[PDB]
RNA sequence: UGGAGAGUUUGAUCCUGGCUCAGGACGAACGCUGGCGGCGUGCUUAACACAUGCAAGUCGAACGGAAAGGUCUCUUCGGAGAUACUCGAGUGGCGAACGGGUGAGUAACACGUGGGUGAUCUGCCCUGCACUUCGGGAUAAGCCUGGGAAACUGGGUCUAAUACCGGAUAGGACCACGGGAUGCAUGUCUUGUGGUGGAAAGCGCUUUAGCGGUGUGGGAUGAGCCCGCGGCCUAUCAGCUUGUUGGUGGGGUGACGGCCUACCAAGGCGACGACGGGUAGCCGGCCUGAGAGGGUGUCCGGCCACACUGGGACUGAGAUACGGCCCAGACUCCUACGGGAGGCAGCAGUGGGGAAUAUUGCACAAUGGGCGCAAGCCUGAUGCAGCGACGCCGCGUGGGGGAUGACGGCCUUCGGGUUGUAAACCUCUUUCACCAUCGACGAAGGUCCGGGUUCUCUCGGAUUGACGGUAGGUGGAGAAGAAGCACCGGCCAACUACGUGCCAGCAGCCGCGGUAAUACGUAGGGUGCGAGCGUUGUCCGGAAUUACUGGGCGUAAAGAGCUCGUAGGUGGUUUGUCGCGUUGUUCGUGAAAUCUCACGGCUUAACUGUGAGCGUGCGGGCGAUACGGGCAGACUAGAGU
């Protein structure tokens, strides 16, 4: 780059892709678990695996990761997906 | 520019004498030059074309500020021959020439344009600087006690002033009335065959 | 951010002024959102004129005025009446007027006679 | 409120019908010539390749620090003291997605206009309401070392924060059941119970220095997405389509949706031109025209697309990320051959292409923007200047007398005629240039400074303007310094002489030239224009020669060899009704500029300010029902039996 201070901003995009990418991660594997929970037919542990699950889905929408929207909608075809159980 | 050639030139070959009083015109009337004692052919364009020119060389009017003339005097309601030749004597070397402080058109043009003359206070020198209703022309101090304004203070009388202007005593000022309607405007031309001219 | 600013569209030497309702985010002679008045900083006192109850809209829904505008709000009390200052009444001036075109004419005759 | 024609087929005529011309226009170019000013405007071809400098930073009132400066400073006699204003590098915040450029791609919801969003997002800004609570682990910098020719990179220690991480409590997240209003089907809005949940950060202070943080209600603004309608050529392109068209369950997104996926159904589109081919950024507008139309998209303004070529994501409120990232490709450069670097379609400039398009200018004084509590810092945006008659507009180069129709030139019927009041001469005035002098407006503001406590307010001070010692004023001298270009057979204004002899040449068309050429070349005279005048190219006009306004087809070009019939277009008399067409009115919208009109300001004009039209349309509401159409009947004249 050119610019100083793209110089400075090309090193907090890696940070923040580092920060972000590992927080999305995270969030797949929460409803990978609650996916093989509820097709095990429990409702014992799917009742609070859901509970644990819908808990990061809103702290990653708090710190900016996904949006309020992707929270919502994935809160929502989560406790669905129990229900049906 | 101007035209600054022979004037008696150009009033033989319209076949009309355009300035006040000249005896080279009516010693030869005819046109100019060495074929000048034909007897020619009248084209319908030739009467448009010097019917054009009989304005322009009264006035001192180049070919282009008289086209715009006509594009407003076209586009104005009334007629069209009335409000070209209303623009016309609404110029200011020409209401010099109505006032009487000039013997001809040419010296009316340099006293403009040397800056003899204020309107409302206000130092112009622009030869075709319109003037409007109820426009002051004034004239300037230092151009008093000047050979070519004073040797205009005796002779206030050989030529009429037409009645849209007024001019005073010893204070010299020249107070506008209102627009020159048609019947005090001096007519060596008539005023249609412009008017047809810009229509080819 | 919503700006109340100016919009120079004079000839070169005259630059004539609009007061406009504009965003920051878009050129000086772009779209405005609205006109609310004008100003000419070329006669003797200066030519100053705001709409003063589209400017009480726009103040009151939080376009920020910038720094000549906001002069101008002082002057024509818009900015005072709003923020609840006491010089809520204009404190503008004209300039001195001049006699008509007509006062003049017949002062002529007048003194002719 | 606004419309002109002429030439040319014939021995002559009328008609038909082509061709050519006169006008306007330009981002122009070339030829001849060239005084000044105001104000616009300038790579149309190679989205070709680019040397050098600049075009985006800011915050110490977030944080650790202390390389530079200024200090109280030890006193070294060039070594000191983070305690300290101040500040390079660094972390952190915000900005960098705006502004500026270009028009390659694009025949498309890209654009224009009008709707929808009960299918959505929106940093900073404004306001209502809640809150601002406990803890923790690191690390850049620094310091010490390793690799590398470089570009860069490894490791060990070390230190902060408004950096990061984990809890407590906080409804506009989620699930189920409720009422209550609402309609336009999915529903939306508002409230209730129960069960799950998710925030924050401090820093400064002369002693009213002051700035910030987070969650939620409502605005404002910017944006996304869907739809009606409108604006090219081509059928010597006629079968296109398989995630294709629809459904269901999941996934996905800010949001609807084949957007993706599985399964099921077998559809969708097309002669009202599908699928192909060619070309093109679209528009406000501009040019022309009496209008209707035709051509065009240059300055300026709007939206879109791209940023060496192609592809991709990251970060963020927001990304075609020009001056960011990563991969591939072409090209240029560096290398110790292991590897690295770069992207002017920013401003200025260079090369090249071309008929052809400018300075490696000045300033942040004004206006707009970024950051900052603020002073300020940044800004090739912008304001201005330079260069080019490139365009438009304006003004000069003299004026008043003056016959002795002077000299000369040209013509001559040798008498004269003409250039020509034109010179000469006498005389008047100096706009501009020139010299001298004064000297701005843009600045009811920018900074400091007393009162004016605050905010504000000015008595009033200080200095602050790139343009610029420019414009403008005043003085000085003298007609003094300043005219050319085309054309003259007809259209079409303007005619003779000499030279030449189908030669040399001219020419837009008909044509002129072969020994008396108003058409070739020069001369005199003349006409049209004038700091310009011609020529070429291009568009419209004339052209009623694509004809809606506004044409034709017996013989001039033009009725299919004839019929049947599909789509389509058109339809007798009458009753009732609907109100789609049509028509009236009103509201919303049709940006600004441009254009028309009227006033104002630049000494006038161009130019520019304001007001009103215009914006022919489109949507919403409410009237009318004659005509057209729809719907529900009647009739017998057309048609058929
Ligand atoms: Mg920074
Ligand atoms: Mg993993
Ligand atoms: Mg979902
Ligand atoms: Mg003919
Ligand atoms: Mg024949
Ligand atoms: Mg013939
Ligand atoms: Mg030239
Ligand atoms: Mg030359
Ligand atoms: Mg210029
Ligand atoms: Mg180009
Ligand atoms: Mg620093
Ligand atoms: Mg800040
Ligand atoms: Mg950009
Ligand atoms: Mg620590
Ligand atoms: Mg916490
Ligand atoms: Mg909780
Ligand atoms: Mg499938
Ligand atoms: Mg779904
Ligand atoms: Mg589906
Ligand atoms: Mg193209
Ligand atoms: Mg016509
Ligand atoms: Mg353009
Ligand atoms: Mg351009
Ligand atoms: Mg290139
Ligand atoms: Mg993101
Ligand atoms: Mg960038
Ligand atoms: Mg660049
Ligand atoms: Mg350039
Ligand atoms: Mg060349
Ligand atoms: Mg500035
Ligand atoms: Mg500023
Ligand atoms: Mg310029
Ligand atoms: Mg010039
Ligand atoms: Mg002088
Ligand atoms: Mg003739
Ligand atoms: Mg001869
Ligand atoms: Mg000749
Ligand atoms: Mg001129
Ligand atoms: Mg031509
Ligand atoms: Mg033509
Ligand atoms: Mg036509
Ligand atoms: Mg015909
Ligand atoms: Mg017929
Ligand atoms: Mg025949
Ligand atoms: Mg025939
Ligand atoms: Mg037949
Ligand atoms: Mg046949
Ligand atoms: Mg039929
Ligand atoms: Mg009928
Ligand atoms: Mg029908
Ligand atoms: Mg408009
Ligand atoms: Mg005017
Ligand atoms: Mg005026
Ligand atoms: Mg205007
Ligand atoms: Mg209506
Ligand atoms: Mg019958």
């Amino acid at each position: 780059a050119n610019i100083k201070s793209q110089q400075k901003r090309n090193r907090t995009n890696e940070r923040a892709r580092l920060r972000n990418k590992a927080v999305k991660s995270s969030l797949r594997t929460a409803v990978r678990a609650f996916r093989e929970a509820a097709h095990a037919g429990d409702k014992a542990k799917a009742a609070e695996l859901l509970a644990s699950t819908n808990r990061k889905l809103d702290k990653a929408a708090s710190k900016g990761v996904i949006h309020k929207n992707q929270a919502a909608n994935k809160k929502s075809a989560l406790a669905q997906a129990l229900n049906k159980l | 520019a101007r035209y600054t050639g022979p004037v008696t030139r150009k009033s033989r070959r319209l076949r009309t004498d355009l300035v006040g009083g000249d005896q080279a015109f009516e010693k030869r009337p005819y046109p100019p030059g060495q074929h000048g004692r034909a007897r020619i052919k009248e084209s319908e364009y030739l009467l448009q074309l010097q019917e054009k020119q009989k304005a322009r060389f009264t006035y001192g009017v180049m070919e282009k500020q008289f086209r715009r003339y006509y594009e407003e005097a076209v586009r104005q309601p009334g007629k069209t021959g009335e409000e070209l030749l209303k623009i016309l004597e609404s110029r200011l070397d020409n209401v010099i020439y109505r006032a009487g402080l000039a013997r001809t058109r040419r010296m009316a043009r340099q006293l403009v344009s040397h800056g003899h003359f204020n309107v409302n206070g206000v130092h112009v020198n622009v030869p075709s600087y319109r003037v409007s209703q109820y426009d002051i022309v004034d004239v300037r101090d230092k151009s008093l006690n000047t050979v070519p304004f004073q040797i205009a203070r005796e002779t206030a009388g050989e030529r009429p002033i037409p009645s849209w202007l007024q001019v005073v005593g010893e204070r010299q000022r020249v107070l506008i009335h209102q627009l020159p309607e048609r019947a005090q405007i001096d007519v060596p031309l008539t005023e249609q065959l412009i008017v047809e001219y810009y229509s080819k | 951010a919503v700006k109340i600013k100016l919009t120079r569209l004079g000839k070169i030497r005259n630059p004539q002024y609009r007061v406009a309702v504009a965003d920051a985010r878009t050129r000086r002679d772009g779209r405005a959102i609205e006109v609310i008045g004008r100003y000419h900083p070329k006669e003797e006192p200066s030519l100053i004129e705001i709409n003063s109850e589209r400017a009480q809209y726009w103040l009151s829904v939080g376009a920020q005025p910038t720094e000549p505008v906001l002069k101008l709000l002082k002057i024509t009390g818009d900015w005072q009446k709003f923020k609840g200052l006491p010089g809520a009444q204009g404190r503008l001036k004209v300039a001195a007027p001049k006699p008509s075109k007509l006062e003049v004419f017949n002062a002529a005759l007048a003194a002719a006679d």
